């Protein structure tokens, strides 16, 4: 009836929609089932718990990108490294983020028209609001009201109210605003609980959302497969997908994935929905390069694995004069709004600017030992408390613009361990961001003297935050784009992809909700196609 | 008086802390053992230096090394132990554990009392 490939949410969402609506779906993952009490565990006993991806293993046949140290799956060609991070397991890569929420913003849709830059949307905000608050909904999103305008203009409120700002966040959102109101610091929007919520906890504060919750108190992937499981779709773990074969009626008749063995296998269905991630999305489709379709599947663009885009990050640190005790409560609760439009969009990138509310004992006692000077244990406890009590750290996303030489593409030398072949990530990061980070390196100064900043360091090299937007651009005609305003493939009128792949425009924000709105969309759509 | 006793009584006096789990400090001693304490004069020494009178640049090095081990509870990036690491004691009073609740829940608004 219905194959969906990729389980995290993009695709869960869809496969528990269309199996509630009673039409039998099947969903397949590449990666193995591994339970939440495991990856608490395997945190507890990892030594950098700074790194996000260490306790999710790569399986040998379904492997995904790490760092600590490198294991050199993704091949990073062109001037810049596309490190972004992803999870290959059952639940997919919202094991491990920080569930922040957000809607995207009116302009973010009308990038050329209104900035004469990027490329536009077919679609706009209006036409996403309602499946944004559905998302929120089904996510079970937290938010301010009225008292903050998030420049998202909505019909209802948010189903949850925020639990109280920590002292840290509160303290410097008062600060900020009251040095410039132009920043607009407010309360973020985040998948976690105030209160009991579908049947989860409420959010306890183990300050561990990246990269486990251990209660699920915010919301993760997993929560959409175990519906769509229970509503009757079957799910098949380690079941890796490396081509969808095309049949004569133009259509798309079958996807066919080897298991944990490479032992090859077929599965057909009705209708074909790619919601693997925006990397491992395009790699099936120009893996799947056949008789009709020379360019690869769904590719009469050429625009696939292109566009590709994340959110070039960057960063200050130092210490507050004041104490602040970063570490109580979620790692993030708030962020600075007020340089996600202007004109200036025109010149240089947009960002959000984030504080983080890190537990930062770790660090700042590693910090210490490292000074190599032997202590009598109370100056040790001391220090301890107080570097660890002001130390302060602000980060952004930059808005990177649509590039069709940013791209990915299976590698043409490089396999895995099951004879698939490898992405190829080329990626270069132009002027337009780089512009945008040098006003964010003076908003960063500024949020230092404010704060009485002290060993102030600035972090100018652009990070990978792990929003893979782009491969499979959405578009009004159908060759300088790969889907329709629906996802709904131009080239395979029963393929759509449920991925940021889909995403024309990679914006100021985390682009998941985003991504779990248009599922929705298009899961209303496709329950019309009997 | 075996390595144990002596390494014990150590780190008592560098970490100042009283009541140290032996079963934790023979995994780090062991850990520790990988590759420091070259001799078997070492942590005697250590102790005789430290008790009394001072210490030359690599045995006040070996001291912070056994200090490091006791508050990061990590070793040669091996984790001996998570939750008895020594640096979360020193902040127990306003800071949790990373993935372990607050036996009462949502504190956090608060400004912590020094
Ligand atoms: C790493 C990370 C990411 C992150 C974050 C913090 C961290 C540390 N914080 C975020 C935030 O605050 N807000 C936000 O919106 N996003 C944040 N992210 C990124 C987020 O995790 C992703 O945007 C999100 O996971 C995307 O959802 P999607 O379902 O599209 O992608 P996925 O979760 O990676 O799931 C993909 C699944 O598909 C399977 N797969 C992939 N290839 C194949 C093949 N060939 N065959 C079969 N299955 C496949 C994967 O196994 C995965 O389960
Ligand atoms: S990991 Fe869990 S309970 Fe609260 S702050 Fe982070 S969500």
């Amino acid at each position: 009836d219905v194959v969906v490939v990729g389980s995290g949410v993009a695709g869960a969402i869809v496969a528990h929609q269309l199996a509630m609506a009673g039409k039998a779906v099947i969903l397949l993952e590449a990666g193995p089932r591994m339970p939440r009490w495991e990856i608490v565990e395997r945190f507890r006993n990892q030594p950098d718990k700074m790194d996000f991806m260490a306790p999710y293993p790569s399986s040998p046949w379904a492997p995904h990108p790490e760092y600590g140290p490198p294991n050199d799956y993704l091949i990073l060609k062109g001037e810049h490294k596309f490190n972004s991070q992803y999870i290959r397991a059952v639940g997919g890569t919202t094991w491990h983020w920080a569930a922040s929420a957000w809607r995207f913003i009116p302009n973010d849709f009308k990038m050329k028209s209104v900035y004469g830059v990027g490329r536009d949307w077919p679609i706009q905000y209006d036409d996403l609001e309602p499946y944004y608050q559905r998302a929120e909904e089904e996510l079970g999103v937290w938010g301010p009201g009225p008292e903050e305008d998030l420049y998202s203009p909505r019909k209802q409120p948010y189903p949850m109210p925020p639990l109280p700002l920590s002292f840290n966040e509160q303290t410097i959102k008062t600060a900020l605003n009251n040095y410039d109101p132009k920043f607009h610091v407010v309360t973020e929007p985040v998948a976690r609980n105030s209160r009991p919520y579908d049947g989860r906890p409420t959010c306890c504060g183990n300050n561990n959302c990246m990269p486990i919750c251990p209660i699920g108190a915010m919301y993760n992937g997993i929560v959409h497969v175990e519906k769509a499981e229970r509503a009757g779709a079957k799910l098949i773990e380690n079941a890796v997908v490396y081509k969808l074969e095309t049949g004569p009626d133009k259509r798309i008749v079958a996807a066919l994935y080897k298991d944990k063995t490479g032992a090859e296998h077929r599965v057909e269905g009705k209708y074909f929905v790619l919601a693997a991630n925006g990397i491992e999305t395009p790699k099936i489709l120009l893996m799947s390069a056949n008789r009709d379709f020379p360019n690869g599947v769904a590719n009469s663009s050429d625009m696939v694995g292109r566009n590709l885009m994340d959110h070039p990050g960057t960063g200050v640190s130092f210490y507050a004069s004041e104490k602040l005790w970063p570490g109580r409560g979620p790692q993030e609760m708030t962020s600075l709004i007020g340089f996600r439009d202007g004109p200036f969009r025109a010149t240089e990138a947009a960002k959000k600017i984030h504080l983080s509310n890190l537990s930062r004992i770790d660090q700042e006692t590693q910090k210490i030992f490292k000074a190599g000077k032997l202590m009598k244990p109370d100056e040790l406890d001391a220090q301890i408390r107080d570097r660890s009590a002001r130390y302060v750290q602000f980060d952004c996303f930059h808005e990177i613009l649509p590039q069709p030489e940013n791209r990915i593409v299976p590698s043409k030398t490089a396999t895995d361990a099951i004879g698939i072949p490898r992405p190829e990530i080329t990626y270069a990061i132009d002027d337009y961001v780089k512009r945008g980070a040098a006003h964010t390196r003076e908003v960063y100064a500024t949020a230092a003297k404010v704060l009485g900043g002290t060993d102030v360091v600035f972090n100018d090299e652009f990070a990978p935050n792990n929003h893979i937007t782009g491969s499979t651009i959405m578009g009004a005609d159908a060759r300088d784009s790969v889907v329709d305003k629906d996802c709904r493939t131009f080239d395979h009128p029963n393929l759509f992809i449920s991925s940021s792949a889909t995403m024309p425009t990679v914006g100021t924000v985390n682009v998941t909700l985003t991504i779990a709105a248009l599922a929705l969309r298009m899961s209303d759509t496709l329950k019309k196609e009997v | 008086t075996a390595p144990l006793d002596t390494f014990m009584t150590l780190s008592e006096s560098l970490t100042g802390k009283k009541g140290l789990s032996r079963v934790i400090g023979e995994r780090l001693l062991q850990a520790l053992q990988k590759g420091s304490f070259k001799t078997a004069d070492s942590l005697p020494q250590l102790a005789g230096a430290l008790a009394s009178g001072s210490l030359t640049p690599e045995q006040e090095s070996l001291a912070l090394t056994i200090l490091e081990a006791w508050y990061l509870g990590i070793v040669d990036n091996v984790v001996i132990t998570y939750e008895e690491a020594l640096m979360f004691g020193v902040v127990s009073d306003t800071l949790v554990i990373r993935s372990y609740c607050p036996n009462k829940p949502g504190f956090w608004a608060d400004k912590p009392i020094e």
